[PDB]
Formats: C-alpha cells, sequence, structure tokens
RNA sequence: AAAUAUGUAAGAAGUCCUUGUUACUUAAUUGAACGUGGACAUUUGAAUGAAGAGCUUUUAGUGGGCCAUUUUUGGUAAGC
RNA sequence: GGAAUACUGCCAGCUGGGACUGAGGACUGCGACGUAAGUCAAGGAUGCUGGCAUAAUGGUUAUAUGCCGCCCGUCUUGAAA
RNA sequence: GAAAUUGUUGAAAGGGAAGGGCAUUUGAUCAGACA
C-alpha cells in the first residue's frame, strides 16, 4: 500500500488478579508506518486467540532492518489470498536484496496478475533460499546461470525538446 | 380492519418465565412502600386486576399514593413535543423497589464518613468520581515469558 | 385518485425545534387523587400545628 | 459553512426605549440612564427598565396598597416608589404620614396623602433626595387581575372564562356544560 | 488594531515570555545530551532477529 | 497636576515584579520538560539492558480537527461535534483523554482527524492562533495582562502557564481549555497527501486516529 | 439469546441527631404525613458544552410531495 | 571493535528572491536596546526621485475577442418543454 | 404632440437567429483639479 518497512510487534493480554503476567505473543508485520503495523497485529491475533484491542495491549514495537541490505538473495514467499470466488494458497519466488524490497514486488505481482488488493492477501512466511538447486521456479533459475550475460537492444532516448533535426538511432 | 385493543401486541410481554408459573412468592406482599419511593413497573400475567398498560412496561416512576392493595405511580410520558404527567393505580404484584437509586444511598453515606474522617487530617477529600483514566507506565519482565512468534495459518476445508 | 396514507417522516425534526421539554418540578405537588381519608386527617394536623407554632410566639 | 447552534441576528426581546413620544417621559429616561450608568446601584437599573413598560404592564397602585406596605416591620419610614399612576381608595379610613414618589397622582390620591400630612413628589425630585435609592420601597400593581387575563388559556377542564358577549340563561350553559346534556366540559 | 505573530516579529516575542532572551543566549535549542554506554540484553537482540 | 510620576513609577515597578515572576516560572518549566523527556528515554534503555520491555504510559491529551463540511450529517454525530466546539471545517480543540471522552471520539470518527500533540505544536498554535473567550468575545492573546485578568484565580499568569496546563493536564485543564476560543486553521500548505480524504488513515485516507502523525498535519494547517 | 435503540438516578426541594400536631393508624407515643430547633458549603457529589434561562398573548402560510443509502410488504418485474 | 550516513523529530539558528495589502490619524499601552539623556522593526507607511498636467489615467457608448448564458408569467413532486 | 410603426441622412456590425454577464483592445464622445 506504500513503501514497506518490517515491524516487530509484541503484544499481551491485560493482566488480571487470577493470572498475572500473561504470555507474550510476537509476529512480524509489513506495514507502511507504525500506525498500520499495530492495527494489523490485532487483525491477525483476533484470528488465533480470544483477545482484541480492548482487552489487550501492545508491549513493544520495533523496526527490523536487514542485516545485509546489499547482497542479492533468493526469497520464497507463501501467501493466502482471496479471489472473486474462494480462497487459494500460492507459493512464489522473488529475487531481490531485502525482505522489504521483495514484499513490495509480491504485492505488485499479485495485483497485476490476480487482481488481488492489499486487504485480501495474507503473508504466511517469507524465507531466504540458501542453497542453489532448491529454486523450483524457472523464471528465477535463468538468472542463476554461470557468467550471466545479455544485451539491451533497441535503446530509446528521452527528448527534452519537441523537435529533433536528425533521424534518431536505437543503437546501444 | 385494524385492531388496537387494550392488550394488543402483548403475546410475549405478559407471558410467565420458563418453569416460573403458578402462585406468587410471599415476599411480594410483605414489602412496604411509602410516598416518594422510586419503583419500576413489570406486569404480572397471573393477576389481571390492577395490571398496567403495555406502554408502562419497564418504566420507572415515583410513588405518590398508598392504598389498601395498590399504590399510585407518577410517570412522565412524551406526547408530541413535550412530556405529560401520568398517574397509575397498580397493585403491588406489578412493581418492585428499583435499585437505580439504592446504590446512590451508599455513596452519600460513604461521602459523609470520608469527609468526617479527613476533616481533622487534610483538606480536599476528593468526594467526586472519576472516569477510567489512561494506564500508567509499567515494565514487563520476560523472565520465563519469552515471546512466542505467531504466523497466519493457511487455508483448509476440513468439511 | 389514490394518495398517501400515513408517514412519520419529518415529524421528529419538527418536535426537536422547540419541543422535548422536561416538565417543571414544583415543591409541594398537588394532592389530587390521594386517599380521601388521609387528606381529611392531614388537614387537621396542619391546623393543629399552626396553633402550636402561634402559641409559642404569642 | 458554519453549523449554528442557535438562531442568528436574533433581537434581545426587551424594550430599550419607551414606545411613547412624551417629551417629559423621555427626559426622565435620559436622567435615569445617566444614573444607571455612573452609580452602579440596583435601584437605578430597576427604575430605568420600569420606565419602558406599557400601560397594561403598569397597573395602578392604590393608597390602600401603600398603607399595607408601610405596616411591614421596620418599613414605616421609607419612601414608597411607584413607577406609574397612584389611585385613591375610599375603603381605607386611616393613612400614615409617608413620602410617595410616582409619575402621576390622581386628584383624589394626592388630596388624601397631603391631608394625612405626607407629600407627593415626582421621580426627578427623588433622584435629588435619593441618588442611590436609599430607604426606598418599590410597589407594583396586580397584572393578573386584568379582564383579558381570565380568558387566556381557554380549553377543556381549564376553568377559564369564555369569550362571550351576552351572559344569561341561554348562553353557553347547554350540552358540554352539564351531565344532563351530553357531558360536562 | 493589528495582531502580530511571534516567531516572525522578535519584539513581540520579547513582550510575552521574557525567558526567550535567556533561551537564545544559552543556545538551549541545540543542547547536547550526556553520553551513555548501556547495551541491550542477549534476550532482546535474539528476539529482534528471530524469524 | 499631581499623580503624574508617583503612580507611573509605582505601576512600572509592579510591572517589573510581574516580569520577574514570569521569567522565573518559565525557567522552571523548561527544566521539568527536559528532565521528564530524558527520564523516559533513559528508562527505555535500562529496560532493554535488563532483558525487559518498557511500556510507556498511554497519552492523556489529544487534538481533534474537523475535516468535513456541515452538510449531510446524522444527528448523533452532529450533536457530539457541537459539544466539542467543532462547527466549521478545519477547527481544532484539545480534548482530555478519559473513558467518557473516548466514546465521543468513536461516534465522530469519520468526520475528524485526531492524534497526540507535542510541545512544539502546542506552542506554535497558541502563539500564532491563540484567541481567548472573554465576556463572550474573541480577544487575541497579545499580552499577559488578559491572561492574568481571566485566569489569575487558577494560578495562571502568563501565556506559558496556559501552555503548561495544556501539555501537562493539570487540575485546571477544563477552565484553561474552555478559555481558549476554538482554533481556526486553514488548509494544509502541502496538501493532505492522499487522493481521497474521507477514508480511514489506516486504509489510506484522512480521518481516524493517526497518533503522533497529527503534528505534521497541524503544522501544515497552521 | 445479541448489536442498535429505550426508562430512572448521579444531592441544599440533600443527609444526620432531637422532639411538636392529628378526628388517620397502631395491643401500645406504634406508625404515617406535615413541622420547630441543631450540625455539614459550592472537588456541593461523574464527563463535555451552553449567542443565558423560564414564561405568556396573538397570527400568517401549509395540510397533493418526492429522491438516495439501509430495514422491509405485495408483485415475474417495473422510472410499480 | 570504532566511526560515518540514511530515515524521523526539535531549534525562543542565520540568510536570499517573488507576490498581494497601507486600514487608523495629537498624546496615553506592553516592551526592547542604553549608566544616563534618549533611541527603536514596540497599540496599522513612511522617505527620496522622475515624467505628464491632458483625453494621458478614468467614465459612458458602439464594436471585436476568450469563457459562460435555453422564454418569461403560472399550476405542479418535477417546465426551456 | 409621447410610444408602437415608417421615410431620408450619418456611423457601425453581419458564414443556418438576435439579445445578455465578467474582463480588456480599438473608434467616437465627456466630467473633475491645475493652487
Ligand atoms: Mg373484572
Ligand atoms: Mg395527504
Ligand atoms: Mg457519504
Ligand atoms: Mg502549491
Ligand atoms: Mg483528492
Ligand atoms: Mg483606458
Ligand atoms: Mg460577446
Ligand atoms: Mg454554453
Ligand atoms: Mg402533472
Ligand atoms: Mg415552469
Ligand atoms: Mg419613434
Amino acid at each position: 500500500m506504500a513503501h514497506f518497512k518490517e515491524y516487530q510487534v509484541i503484544g499481551r493480554r491485560l493482566p488480571t488478579e487470577s493470572v498475572p503476567e500473561p504470555k507474550l505473543f510476537r509476529m512480524r508485520i509489513f506495514a507502511s508506518n507504525e500506525v498500520i503495523a499495530k492495527s494489523r497485529y490485532w487483525y491477525f491475533l483476533q484470528k488465533l486467540h480470544k483477545v482484541k484491542k480492548a482487552s489487550g495491549e501492545i508491549v513493544s514495537i520495533n523496526q527490523i532492518n536487514e542485516a545485509h541490505p546489499t547482497k542479492v538473495k533468493n526469497f520464497g514467499v507463501w501467501v493466502r489470498y482471496d479471489s472473486r470466488s474462494g480462497t487459494h494458497n500460492m507459493y512464489k519466488e522473488i529475487r531481490d536484496v531485502s525482505r522489504v524490497a521483495a514484499v513490495e514486488t509480491l504485492y505488485q505481482d499479485m495485483a497485476a496478475r490476480h487482481r488481488a488488493r492489499f486487504r485480501s492477501i495474507h503473508i504466511l512466511k517469507v524465507a531466504e533460499i540458501e542453497k542453489t538447486a532448491d529454486v523450483k521456479r524457472q523464471y528465477v533459475k535463468q538468472f542463476l546461470t554461470k557468467d550471466l550475460k545479455f544485451p539491451l537492444p533497441h535503446r530509446v532516448q528521452k527528448s527534452t525538446k519537441t523537435f529533433s533535426y536528425k533521424r534518431p538511432s536505437t543503437f546501444y | 380492519g385494524k385492531s388496537h385493543g387494550y392488550r394488543s401486541r402483548t403475546r410475549y410481554m405478559f407471558q410467565r418465565d420458563f418453569r416460573k408459573h403458578g402462585a406468587v412468592h410471599l415476599s411480594t406482599y410483605l414489602k412496604v412502600y411509602k410516598v416518594g419511593d422510586i419503583v419500576d413497573i413489570k406486569a404480572n400475567g397471573s393477576i389481571q386486576k390492577g395490571m398496567p398498560h403495555k406502554f408502562y412496561q419497564g418504566k420507572t416512576g415515583v410513588v405518590y399514593n398508598v392504598t389498601k392493595s395498590s399504590v399510585g405511580v407518577i410517570i412522565n410520558k412524551m406526547v408530541g413535543n413535550r412530556y405529560l404527567e401520568k398517574r397509575l393505580n397498580l397493585r403491588v404484584e406489578h412493581i418492585k423497589h428499583s435499585k437505580c437509586r439504592q446504590e446512590f444511598l451508599e455513596r452519600v453515606k460513604a461521602n459523609a464518613a470520608k469527609r468526617a474522617e479527613a476533616k481533622a487530617q487534610g483538606v480536599a477529600v476528593q468526594l467526586k468520581r472519576q472516569p477510567a483514566q489512561p494506564r500508567e507506565s509499567r515494565i514487563v519482565s520476560t523472565e520465563g515469558n519469552v515471546p512466542q512468534t505467531l504466523a497466519p495459518v493457511p487455508y483448509e476445508t476440513f468439511i | 385518485a389514490k394518495s398517501k396514507n400515513h408517514t412519520a417522516h419529518n415529524q421528529t425534526r419538527k418536535a426537536h425545534r422547540n419541543g422535548i421539554k422536561k416538565p417543571k418540578t414544583y415543591k409541594y405537588p398537588s394532592l389530587k387523587g390521594v386517599d380521601p381519608k388521609f387528606r381529611r386527617n392531614h388537614k387537621h394536623a396542619l391546623h393543629g400545628t399552626a396553633k402550636a407554632l402561634a402559641a409559642a410566639k404569642k | 459553512g458554519i453549523d449554528h447552534t442557535s438562531k442568528q441576528h436574533k433581537r434581545s426581546g426587551h424594550r430599550t426605549a419607551p414606545k411613547s413620544d412624551n417629551v417629559y417621559l423621555k427626559l426622565l429616561v435620559k436622567l435615569y440612564t445617566f444614573l444607571a450608568r455612573r452609580t452602579d446601584a440596583p435601584f437605578n437599573k430597576v427604575v430605568l427598565k420600569a420606565l419602558f413598560l406599557s400601560k397594561i404592564n403598569r397597573p395602578p397602585v392604590s393608597v390602600s396598597r401603600i398603607a399595607r406596605a408601610l405596616k411591614q416591620e421596620g418599613a414605616a419610614n421609607k419612601t414608597v416608589v411607584v413607577v406609574g399612576t397612584v389611585t385613591d381608595d375610599a375603603r381605607i379610613f386611616e393613612f400614615p404620614k409617608t413620602t410617595v414618589a410616582a409619575l402621576r397622582f390622581t386628584a383624589g390620591a394626592r388630596a388624601k396623602i397631603v391631608k394625612a400630612g405626607g407629600e407627593c413628589i415626582t421621580l426627578d425630585q427623588l433622584a435629588v433626595r435619593a441618588p442611590k435609592g436609599q430607604n426606598t420601597l418599590i410597589l407594583r400593581g396586580p397584572r393578573n387581575s386584568r379582564e383579558a387575563v381570565r380568558h387566556f388559556g381557554m380549553g377543556p377542564h381549564k376553568g377559564k372564562a369564555p369569550r362571550i358577549l351576552s351572559t344569561g340563561r341561554k348562553f353557553e350553559r347547554a350540552r358540554g356544560r352539564r351531565r344532563s346534556k351530553g357531558f360536562k366540559v | 488594531v493589528l495582531k502580530k505573530n511571534p516567531l516572525k516579529n522578535k519584539q513581540v516575542l520579547l513582550r510575552l515570555n521574557p525567558y526567550a532572551k535567556v533561551f537564545a543566549a544559552e543556545k538551549l535549542g541545540s543542547k547536547k545530551a550526556e553520553k551513555t554506554g548501556t547495551k541491550p540484553a542477549a534476550v532482546f537482540t535474539e528476539t529482534l532477529k528471530h524469524d | 497636576a499631581e499623580q503624574v510620576a508617583a503612580e507611573r513609577a509605582a505601576r512600572k515597578a509592579a510591572n517589573k515584579e510581574k516580569r520577574a515572576i514570569i521569567l522565573e516560572r518559565n525557567a522552571a518549566y523548561q527544566k521539568e520538560y527536559e528532565t521528564a523527556e530524558r527520564n523516559i528515554i533513559q528508562a527505555k534503555r535500562d529496560a532493554k539492558a535488563a532483558g525487559s520491555y518498557y511500556v510507556e504510559a498511554q497519552h492523556k491529551l489529544v487534538f481533534v480537527v474537523r475535516i468535513k463540511g456541515i452538510n449531510k450529517i446524522p444527528p448523533k454525530p452532529r450533536k457530539v461535534l457541537q459539544l466539542l466546539r467543532l462547527t466549521r471545517i478545519n477547527s481544532g480543540t484539545f480534548v482530555k483523554v478519559t473513558k467518557a471522552t473516548l466514546e465521543l471520539l468513536k461516534l465522530i470518527e469519520p468526520y475528524v482527524a485526531y492524534g497526540y500533540p507535542s510541545y512544539s505544536t502546542i506552542r506554535q498554535l497558541v502563539y500564532k492562533r491563540g484567541f481567548g473567550k472573554i465576556n463572550k468575545q474573541r480577544v487575541p492573546l497579545s499580552d499577559n495582562a488578559i491572561i492574568e485578568a481571566n485566569l489569575g484565580k487558577y494560578g495562571i499568569l502568563s501565556i506559558d502557564d496556559l501552555i503548561h496546563e495544556i501539555i501537562t493536564v493539570g487540575p485546571h485543564f477544563k477552565q484553561a481549555n474552555n478559555f481558549l476560543w476554538p482554533f481556526k486553521l486553514s488548509n494544509p500548505s502541502g496538501g493532505w497527501g492522499v487522493p481521497r480524504k474521507f477514508k480511514h488513515f489506516i486504509q489510506g485516507g484522512s480521518f481516524g486516529n493517526r497518533e503522533e502523525f497529527i503534528n505534521k498535519l497541524v503544522k501544515s494547517m497552521n
């Protein structure tokens, strides 16, 4: 829905006299800012435990930064999304340098190919593929070839003026 | 044509509770009412005499008259754009002592005690109620309570 | 030439322009409809206490 | 776009100046406007506001009403102030020696007050004697004794008088008044 | 007759709040904070990087 | 003519004493503002170093801005807006957070944008758009005399004392807050940042509870 | 057995101590209602707001409606 | 193990360019800078300079150009019909 | 000796209507102060 950041949200139920110091629950949330991340925390917690915002509290929220933002990685993502009729599971693989920059690619692909909005997509798990040959999508394996090499034919150059005085060329 | 009798649309209003039919318990006739008491109206289906109209069901009034087996109740009824004063003659089976103001009698009694106790000690007794104030700061210890990571579950049928 | 029969539309808006007035409460409310036997003896009680108060400040 | 909580450009609803064109009355208004502004005495503000009233809002105050007010405990030596006309009453046979200030005195009321040993003064003389209204007493006549009042609020079971021209046996005593003829009110 | 906004007119800013003179003189808007060397516990960082 | 220098000297001397009191009070408020914020920051560091989590106290003050016109409003939300003195679009008013006031905010949720103001936002609002209600009149806050004349009995004698009672909810918050005329803001200079305002801030609109993000919005409108 | 709507209460016309009247009532100075005198001021009894509150007289026009979201009846449906 | 920077926030930090406005008409108030006398951007614009003194500005009127503009009165839920 | 209506002279505009509102160009015409 915007540029994505990864937030760690830790919540808890309100302590009572019968059971003081209740259990702590944590989950990673991808959100535009801090306000959305806390709201998404209660959305997922209400699907797992008998608790809501009124009877619970947020213990701590922290932003997660990539350990190695400048290393190319292969990411496998599991998603649960709702189509116009029914719910479907899906596994896709995205090659990028960070989790935040790979989730945004996933949301663009889901909207472009399946017409799925943000409100109807659940991110089950995002994991990094560590070993080659564990990639099972051919559109990613083709970039893992030894000594990758490809040209860029038919270059188009932007023009700042309305008129040009020579026929352009598309060489590169 | 249309029917607008005295007891119309009272099929379920005047029914007795489940497994609560028969005679009336004796404590109803032993309670005493005075002028100025605040009571609420709830009609009893077993007694067809002195039974209030369906409008006054679940309404609270003030006693203004006492009789042999009945009392007078004053209720303000909204008619049009103003309120009118209504006087009802209802038997004691159809009313009970409302507890809306009964709780208020404890706080005024407690306010007098608290004011007297703090009169010889400190000013500003704080004799006013306050709403639920926002929670203060706290520290949550993780000793034996390490957070557990949760993830959304996939889709399944189980039908 | 049939027409409309009944509606409550716009009725509550007219009532809230100047209406919805809580009735005035007066000290010493009217004693209409109270027990006649109680009222008879209450009149003599008020008459008696008037004489007693006057006798103290004669 | 303003969500008004009340009516806009609403007038106060009280008289600010007299409706009459009497030059002498407007002189009294000018005199007491100055007093009500530079004396901060509640008496002056009351008198200034009372000068704007209409005829029905200024009922006559009889001499008997004045005498009864003088029988109050400790009010025997006060100046009675009546913003209006003072009339004479023949029902009373004794009158004190007080001082009364009023707009108008009838030919009979003035004679009775003077004969008793008192004096009749105008409102402008009172400001000289009592700039702040010291030792004063304001009396007002009855408003609900007016003939038009008894017909106000006419309705069933109200006990009000009806607007009728001729009163008699055959005038509004039939059906609707007695049980023998249909019903009673 | 004419309202003048403080923070755009310095003289009005000195009319009200006379402490503004002291605040600017001591450069209290750029006060340096005391350095601390506390380190988070191993529990906090492990939970932070936990999958 | 007498009383030409005697009373002037006495009056100027009285003014100097009042200036000294305001100077000393503003110094004290500055110290407690700095001390309080550093303690909160230090507490968070200490909790992390001890393997715990520091849960900061819930906010007690909110600033509510009406973002919709006066047409097509259901009655119950309309009445609540009047009780919060929000009669024209882009008006603001500080609200103390209690259990009773939270239910009011939920009813008028689609029509207002509110959050948690900071000290900087509060100071700029009062200095630039601070007007007082004196004898049912809107009087600009251009001098400390009017504050003293209308809030002296509550211990407030300066514009910074008025700000102090707002940022820190004191015993006289109700009288101080009701003294201020409702703020009249303009449209944001940079825009609202969204194509459609009338959606919740979570879904990508304007209204709702945007917490500390309100400070960026208010400054644009102020 | 909900949600939404709905009645009442949140003090001075209040609370407490003592004792005066009556043809009502009680086995009974028992009780009921109404009172004299004494004690507790506006953190005086939750929140917010209040271009102030309350009251009266008189009279015009109107008494063919319609549309949208939601609930909903008849009809296959309708710009019914 | 020691720094840098990005992001967010604060400054009663400094400073350049452009546009609109000049209401009020003796003094009075709150302040600032000064040992003082005084001064000041402090309860609303002044200083300096040029051309012209007339159809030049401006008014009225006809026309042209850009955009907009359906025929009034009436009955009606609804009229340019 | 008014208007509807009409003749002559003079000025102007006109590609399936004319008339109107805001602003300005052009032509014709006109008041005000020269202190
Ligand atoms: Mg029978
Ligand atoms: Mg009809
Ligand atoms: Mg809408
Ligand atoms: Mg722009
Ligand atoms: Mg938009
Ligand atoms: Mg020109
Ligand atoms: Mg044109
Ligand atoms: Mg057009
Ligand atoms: Mg028709
Ligand atoms: Mg028409
Ligand atoms: Mg002609």
